[PDB]
DNA sequence: ATATATATATATATATATATATATATATAT
DNA sequence: ATATATATATATATATATATATATATATAT
């Protein structure tokens, strides 16, 4: 989102160790101090002078100082990157021995600010987790804990830098020597970059190419070309949709059964499903009777249970009507 | 020092990432991304997005804002990270 | 935030539909009808909209789902009629645009039963015209017709306002439709598409799909970088070691 | 470096318990069949917490598996989660895979689909112990669990203006009842989710809109007629 | 006695043959690829057997040569039964610069990755630009249409390199690339300090280099 | 020995009449979820039949097997199907038991209404029967 | 039927061709502790009463295994029912199944 | 170790010749007597030597041997142009049987020409040349000019035997046959073959 | 400027080898 | 006279390697 801000906007146009270690000092004493006046508590006004004030500040602009100090050393590191090429340009063979010096106090440098960054990092990140442990003090604390979730971050992600740094110049330094095992051990006079120099310089003074095998290609059938199908469909467009409306008969009728039944939970009166049902289908016509038969019983069994289903003993099937109808179902008791 | 609209907010996008990115690193694999957002929401077509990327990267990389290093694995097989001079005209706004 | 929405579904040529459009509903749209009325039909012709992939697309029957049958056929071809097809979405964006995104689908010739499939998509089209009217020409009395990718360009270039784009790639095609907030994920890679078309393809046969519960690590969890790299390290360091060793 | 590696697997694992902790509680309750519930279970896997151990701690001890010129590196991780940690008596699988599989760090959580049915407590969710509603209700909440994810994920690279459409499927409805339909629709209506749902019978009568699909024979051909449908008339 | 190797072929020579990595390599040959150290196990099966392809390949009248910089690849004989092909005078360019970033220091930063970028820059740094640009284009005068031709002739060279095997594309990126030895061939004419005329001789009639 | 046996040197293919079109085979991936159900009904009756007809010579001239089958989620039919699948059981001297729930209501047979239920801190499901309904 | 261990597999109607996923059966679970009974009764053609039926334990132990146990009664009076021979009626509320 | 009888195949001293001129696609038919023999004799082994490389041996039922490349081919795979195809096809119909009382297997270029002429549609023709084209001298120059190319490339395909001077004047070989379309009972082979060309 | 050829990667289905668990008949301790 | 341990056979399903088809990027050539 930022993008458009700035479009409306409209605007256009110190390595030494003994620093690292005294602002990890400071940044112990402040931390520290921070961290106790969090524990001990107090009330708003006290927990913002000593927690939001003090830390927030501090620890950021500390951190930004220690970030400032790793990116100085990046300068460094490219400034010595580019001081060992532009010498091995103008020794070439003498320079071995001063890139393997460079080489080694770069190294060194960079072992001794990792050692100074670990030498802290750890009770920091101690501190830090006490800090949120404190912060849960109030309940308007939250900015609190984004520092406490913030300041994680950067200190860790410093330290990592203070390897990851390391990790890549261990790389680089291995390519120098090689280069100085690949590059110079075949030309130590240099003689044959100067003369490939000069062949380039003057090549098409006596244009040669190298020979090269270039076998051939094995060729192929080309699969059968893919041809669609086109009919050009033609047919009626739909007219506008219709609509239809559901019955609402089985809601009545469950509603009426649902009324009628509910005075046998009311009085906890044993039910019996057989006479029942024969009384109630004799109310509607023998084709209707199935239709009411099931929701009759969808409404019963939600009313307690039958007892004698745990008897072992099989019910009967009790016919409920004429044409054959019959039921099977022990009598409800237990509601 | 020459921080045209658009390398300016490719700048400020790059700081952003950082301050929100995990470890404080950038491989150039997102320093591209982000070049291509940026343009995207300027809207202007010079040329392709690959080239003026490649072209703000280097141009930054001289003019003394952004350091790489070269690491294979790394996406785009580059990491790059703001220099103290881009930390200062990133941070003098925001 | 109002989320955007799926109005309508519009199948022109399938196998059954000649042109119709089904108006999605806000929470729930219901089809019913006896067997063999059509509706999965309606499903797959929504998804082969949503993901054009033919790998991917694979319609076995209900049941056996994800049982392998043999059949040889991903059962798309005999879907679709001969000659031009076509399957659309409209989609009320969250900016509350309304963007028609769609596919051609067309039977290749031939013993196999292939399909082309070619997607597109339009914007800015008045909410006035309805996509059933758009894909077809009123030729004859009351005997529209349908017409082919070409044709539609014509029609729509010669509008005002309608921005309308063909994609050379499903790649491109995701990526539009994300940018338009119409897919949850960007399906950068074809292991994306692979992952989204497995969570529509279990939603649709619906319940616990193997595939799923076997891999809701990858699904759910995200993918880590660090911890790669991490590895790539200790990998190098212990390479150097067996040189060395040796 | 292995002490680098073991420690920034802890830190990913330690972060994605806490995110997927955390989300957990964006379910309430569903009631499918005697499922009372869904849950995710992630717990960081012993057998693989014992390697992290003996990575961070111990790897000089086991040098002469690692510097073998007969295995890889994959190889050599697996055949050193072999040696400690015997009695887990992994399968017929390779060791390469098996190893090539122990470098991500998600395989080392324990990542399962828990399910509150009736009052046996959360059991851990097979489909060889769940009916087919049951199951069903199980896998609508893993997809829309994983579209919120897939939709959090994304939310950074997106505009902060646009919320994605969101849209499942299920066919077959007939094979839920009343109640879980029910409960299906109040999830999907507060998670926003839309459902497209078919079944031969309206088994949704009074919810959303609905159509019914009658397929007529017709001069050598076939074609399909739609007509809406309405609650009440 | 019959049914026996030795009938035929040499036991080391059918061994090489048999091996998994036989067809890969034998096709990349044949195809004109250079091997260099970076392919780790096709440069050590090339060690292990040498001899016995070099004797295979005369078969087909080729020779199997390995460079003293350690790199192995075919020259067709006048009479190779595989044929035989030249690199144009802009890939001698492009190879002759490889060659120097190889060998040049000024670059170590990149630590042997390059982008078509700095190749080209450092082309037109060595070389003529508007004479050299000649080729690209009869009627060339230094137009910003043909200097974009020009970009385009050096990385499509560099591609056909690397179908060569001089110069590797990395793991996940076309636009960057590692040098590898094999570039070396490109100096062979000035390997030994004599004068070039008879140098140019010498690696005519061995076959090295034909004219143009 | 595969072409030992005769029945290897036999093609089976099961054919449908579908709609207009004539004769073709059925494929699961060309139908819907109940024509497949119905063809696959089809095709175990067929089995029962003919594996009946294999055994009779070894058995009583007077004993007839007992025929039987399920259907489980019946409710992927329409009441067509379920008509169509009851007559030709029927016409089979067939049993089946189908489960459905509660979404249709076959009138000819027997129901069973299952509910579940906690009673005494135990699951039990609660059965009730109906029949002769038609 | 069909008292076989090897081929009684009761994965979920859904997936239903699909592979096994996890180990079980899905069978243990749905028995409860103690003796079990599955029993059909026939009537042939020749109008013999058989009542054919299998016995079932959860074999204790660290997995969850099943024992069957199949058997066949004949010539039963038609007046006795399968629940009455395999349930004592004692006086408590609920019947005993004996082994 | 290696199969002994491929050992032997592989050292025959006709193997390098025989092995260039597959992997360069050409087709051994009945003709090369020598290499004919040879495939014939060693074809269980040379199939495994050559599927080895993700490419399939295969004998077709006229006779004649050659190499399929699969997708994981290891050969560098090449595809041949639109009008290579229609030209393999139209020699294939030239392999008639009045085709002996017609030019008694010798064949020259205006035959080719004019078969390709009259018998293709004229779009495919233009796509040939370029779209735009339409019956002109120029166009119909390049068309035989290219004609003429790949006449060559098949020449390199073992397709077509020139007869031994600058002019085009070849004769067909029975490989030609790939191209030639599946024979049923009662079916006329002119028939067939130009309801395939159409 | 765009049609077309080429190399690479992924998903998907086939076919084969193999370890696991169960069923059946026999041997041998109780 | 019995029940448990052994050997045999079988189906299950697990995993690997193969081969196919599709999408993609992109480098060439008119
Ligand atoms: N690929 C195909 N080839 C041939 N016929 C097909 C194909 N796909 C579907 N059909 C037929 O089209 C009609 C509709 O099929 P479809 O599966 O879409 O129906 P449905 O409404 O989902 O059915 P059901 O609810 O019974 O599963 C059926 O006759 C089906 O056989
Ligand atoms: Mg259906």
């Amino acid at each position: 989102e930022l993008v458009s801000w700035a479009r409306k906007n409209d605007f256009s146009i110190e390595f030494s160790t003994l620093r690292l270690s005294m602002q990890l000092s400071i940044v112990a004493n402040e931390l520290h101090r921070a961290a106790e006046a969090a524990e001990e508590g107090g009330d708003e006004f006290h927990w913002h002078r000593n927690v939001f004030a003090p830390l927030k500040y501090s620890v950021a602009e500390i951190f930004d100082s220690i970030d400032m100090s790793q990116r100085l050393m990046d300068e460094q590191q490219n400034f010595v990157k580019e001081d060992i090429a532009a010498l091995l340009n103008q020794d070439w063979q003498a320079a071995i021995a001063n890139c393997e010096q460079l080489l080694s106090e770069t190294s060194g440098t960079l072992r001794e600010l990792q050692d100074t960054l670990e030498a802290a990092g750890d009770k920091l990140q101690a501190n830090l987790l006490r800090i949120q442990d404190a912060n849960m003090g109030s309940g308007g604390s939250e900015l609190v804990d984004k520092l406490v979730f913030d300041l994680q971050s950067k200190l860790d992600r410093i330290i990592s830098w203070g390897q990851q740094a390391i990790d890549l110049w261990i790389g680089y330094d291995r390519h120098v020597h090689k280069f100085i095992r690949t590059a110079i051990d075949m030309d130590k006079n240099r003689i044959f970059s100067q003369r490939l120099r000069q062949s380039v310089q003057h090549y098409f003074d006596n244009p040669w190419t190298l020979t090269v095998a270039n076998a051939e290609r094995l060729l192929d059938m080309r699969d059968e070309e893919l041809a669609l199908r086109n009919e050009e469909v033609t047919g009626e467009l739909p007219l506008e949709l219709e609509y239809e409306e559901f019955s609402e008969i089985n809601d009545q009728l469950a509603a009426m059964i649902e009324k009628a039944l509910l005075v046998y939970q009311q009085e906890q009166r044993p039910l019996d499903l057989g006479a029942v049902l024969r009384d109630y289908l004799a109310q509607h016509p023998l084709p209707r009777h199935f239709d009411v038969a099931r929701i009759l019983v969808d409404q019963a069994v939600r009313l307690g249970v039958a007892e004698a289903d745990f008897s072992g003993l099989p019910a009967e099937w009790l016919a409920i009507n004429d044409y054959g109808a019959k039921v099977q179902a022990h009598v409800i008791d237990t509601y | 020092i020459s921080l045209p609209v658009e390398r300016l907010a490719f700048l400020m996008a790059i700081a952003v990432l950082n301050s929100e990115r995990l470890d404080g690193e950038m491989s150039e694999g997102e320093l591209i991304d982000a070049f291509r957002e940026v343009c995207k929401g300027f809207e202007q077509t010079a040329e392709s997005v690959a080239v003026r990327a490649n072209n703000a990267i280097n141009d930054m990389v001289r003019q003394k804002l952004l350091n790489r290093f070269t690491s294979e694995l790394a996406d785009g097989n580059a990491i790059y990270r703001l220099t103290p001079l881009g930390i200062s005209i990133s941070d003098y706004y925001i | 935030i109002e989320r955007g929405k799926f109005r309508s579904l519009t199948l022109v040529n399938w196998n059954g539909f000649f042109a119709r459009t089904f108006d999605l509903d806000e929470l729930v749209t219901t089809l019913s009808g006896g067997n063999g009325a059509g509706k999965s039909t309606t499903m797959a012709a929504f998804v082969t909209a949503l993901i054009p992939d033919l790998t991917l697309l694979h319609f076995r029957n209900t049941t056996e789902a994800g049982a392998t049958s043999g059949s040889r056929d991903k059962g798309l071809h005999g879907k679709l009629r001969a000659g031009v097809c076509y399957s659309t979405l409209d989609v009320i964006n969250s900016r509350h645009q309304r963007v028609v995104v769609g596919v051609r689908l067309q039977q290749v010739a031939g013993r196999d039963r292939k399909v082309d499939i070619k997607p597109f998509m339009i914007q800015g089209l008045p909410t006035a015209i309805q996509p059933t009217q758009l894909l077809t020409e009123n030729v004859g009395e009351r005997q529209a017709r349908v017409l082919p990718l070409n044709e539609l360009k014509d029609r729509l270039d010669e509008m005002e306002g309608v921005q309308f784009k063909q994609f050379n790639s499903i790649t491109d095609y995701h990526a539009q439709m994300f940018d338009l907030g119409v897919i949850p994920k960007r399906l950068r890679s074809a292991s994306d598409r692979s992952k989204f078309y497995r969570l529509i393809e279990a939603s649709l046969y619906g319940g616990i799909s193997s595939a799923i519960t076997r891999s809701l690590r990858d699904y759910l969890l995200p993918e880590n970088s660090g911890v790669r790299k991490a590895f790539q390290d200790m990998e190098a360091a212990l390479r150097e070691n067996r040189i060395t060793l040796e | 470096s292995s002490k680098s590696v073991a420690n920034i697997i802890r830190k990913t694992i330690q972060r994605e318990q806490n995110r997927i902790r955390m989300l957990n509680q964006g379910l309430q309750a569903v009631s499918f069949g005697q499922v009372r519930g869904v849950r995710l279970n992630v717990n960081v896997r012993e057998s693989h917490a014992i390697l992290l151990d003996v990575l961070s701690e111990q790897q000089e001890q086991h040098q002469d598996l690692f510097n073998s010129q007969r295995l890889t590196f994959s190889e050599a991780m697996a055949k050193l989660y072999q040696r400690l940690n015997p009695q887990v008596d992994m399968g017929q699988r390779l060791p390469q895979t098996i190893g090539e599989e122990l470098l991500d760090y998600r395989n080392y959580l324990e990542l399962d689909v828990e399910v509150n049915r009736g009052s046996d407590g959360w059991l851990k969710a097979e489909s060889g112990a769940l009916s087919t509603g049951e199951a069903i209700g199980t896998g609508m909440s893993i997809l829309v669990m994983v579209v919120q994810s897939w939709e959090e994920e994304s939310r950074r690279l997106r505009g902060k203006d646009i919320s994605p459409c969101r849209l499942l499927f299920l066919d077959q409805a007939a094979r839920l009842d009343a109640k879980s339909i029910a409960t299906l629709f109040e999830l999907c209506e507060r998670l926003q989710m839309q459902l497209i749902i078919a079944a031969p019978e309206n088994i949704s009568p009074e919810k959303g809109t609905t159509y019914k699909l009658v397929r007529k024979v017709f001069k050598n051909h076939e074609h399909v007629h739609v007509v809406g449908l309405r609650g009440f008339g | 006695s019959s049914t026996h190797i030795e009938q035929f072929m040499p036991v080391k020579l059918a061994q090489a043959l048999a091996n998994s990595l036989f067809p890969e390599l034998d096709s990349q040959l044949r195809a004109g690829r250079h091997i260099g150290i970076d392919d780790l196990d096709n440069h050590a099966f090339l060690m292990d057997f040498q001899e016995q392809l070099e004797e295979f390949y005369a078969r087909y009248n080729v020779e199997l040569i390995r460079a003293p910089e350690g790199f192995f690849y075919l020259r067709p004989r006048s009479t190779t039964l595989i044929p035989r092909s030249v690199l144009s005078e802009l890939d001698m360019m492009v190879g002759k610069i490889l060659c120097y970033l190889y060998l040049s220091p000024e670059r170590l930063a990149n630590q042997g990755i390059f982008t078509s970028q700095e190749l080209y820059e450092e082309l037109i740094s060595l070389a003529d630009e508007g004479k050299l640009m000649k080729f690209v284009n009869q009627r060339s005068s230094g137009s910003d249409l043909d200097k974009q031709k020009l970009q385009e002739k050096v990385r499509t060279t560099l591609n056909r390199l690397r179908r060569l095997g001089m110069v590797y594309f990395l793991p996940n990126n076309n636009n960057k690339f590692t040098i590898t030895e094999a570039v070396f061939r490109f100096g062979a004419d000035v390997r030994s300090g004599d004068d070039p005329r008879e140098i140019q001789l010498r690696m005519i009639r061995d076959g090295e280099a034909m004219p143009v």
